[PDB]
RNA sequence: UCCGCGGCGCG
DNA sequence: CTCTGAATCTCTTCCGACGCGCCGCGGGACGTAC
DNA sequence: GTACGTCCGATCTTCGGAAGAGATTCAGAG
């Protein structure tokens, strides 16, 4: 069921869903997406764990 | 208030009106000079926040 | 591009005493990454009172209106990311977020021949 | 110079 | 099917002792002349 | 190295507790 509540369907509309949810007002870009996702948690420079 | 040594303790409430007369004055200027109206819609607005 | 508008000027807003920083940096941008196509030209407003006395001497420089740049470039997505990816510039003064807002054609008129009098008393 | 902020301590 | 409609879930605000004593820092930054 | 004018971009984490306003919802009836 929470697959079934989940309105997307594509990596696409997650990353556009994840991209507009963390900085909303903006339009929304497939690459700008995949930049803000992968700098999120998956950085050894914004993100590091001891 | 004046405190020891060449500098002066100022209080927030200077820093705020000093704030709003320069948005005031600002608002005034552009309003003779035919400003673009998209320009003077933001500077009120943000003369309002203030 | 992909029609033929006009690619009016844009108002962009920046932190003062950084605008011609700011202009600078729009155009290196639009150097290196090589999309100078969707962009025309940047200016900004200014205005040359001369006085021969009273502390300020020989030249003194105003803006019409400041911590404000115009921009020569086109609604799209890539321009868009492009000017936000800029140092010290925020979102842009139109109406909705997303897509900002023109300047009528007429004042735009209004604002080109108050900047071809600039110019007055020469010399 | 008389105010604000933070910290420690006593009832 | 569709219209009320009363109950429920969710989001926003204000509140959380009372007198001292002592000490330290406080418009800071930032470019622009000079 | 020292007055002086203008200004105002690094995007916040760890509390109940109640009170109230607004959005939602399903319950039921015509």
């Amino acid at each position: 069921e929470t697959l079934r509540v989940d309105p997307t369907n594509d990596r696409l509309s997650a990353l556009v869903e994840i991209y507009r949810m963390m900085r909303p007002g903006e339009p929304p870009t497939r690459e700008a997406a995949e930049s803000l996702f992968e700098n999120l948690f998956f950085s050894e420079d914004r993100y590091d764990l001891s | 208030v004046p405190l020891d040594g060449g500098r002066f303790a100022t209080s927030d409430l200077n820093d705020l009106y000093r704030r709003v007369i320069n948005r005031n004055n600002r608002l005034k200027r552009l309003l003779d000079l035919a400003a673009p109206d998209i320009i003077v819609r933001n500077e009120k607005r943000m003369l309002q926040e203030a | 591009m992909s029609e033929a508008p006009k690619k009016r000027w844009y108002v962009v807003q920046a932190f003062s005493g950084f605008e011609g920083r700011v202009a600078t940096s729009l155009r290196e941008h639009i150097k290196l990454h090589n999309m100078e196509d969707l962009f025309g030209e940047v200016m900004v407003p200014t205005e040359e009172v001369v006085e021969i006395r009273g502390g300020q001497r020989r030249k003194s420089e105003r803006k019409f209106f400041p911590g404000y740049v115009l921009v020569q470039m086109v609604m799209n997505d890539a321009s868009w990311h492009l000017v936000r990816s800029v140092p010290r510039v925020m979102g842009f003064i139109g109406g909705t977020s997303d897509r900002p807002a023109p300047i009528s054609d007429k004042e735009v008129d209004a604002i080109m021949n108050r900047l071809q009098q600039v110019g007055d008393k020469p010399r």
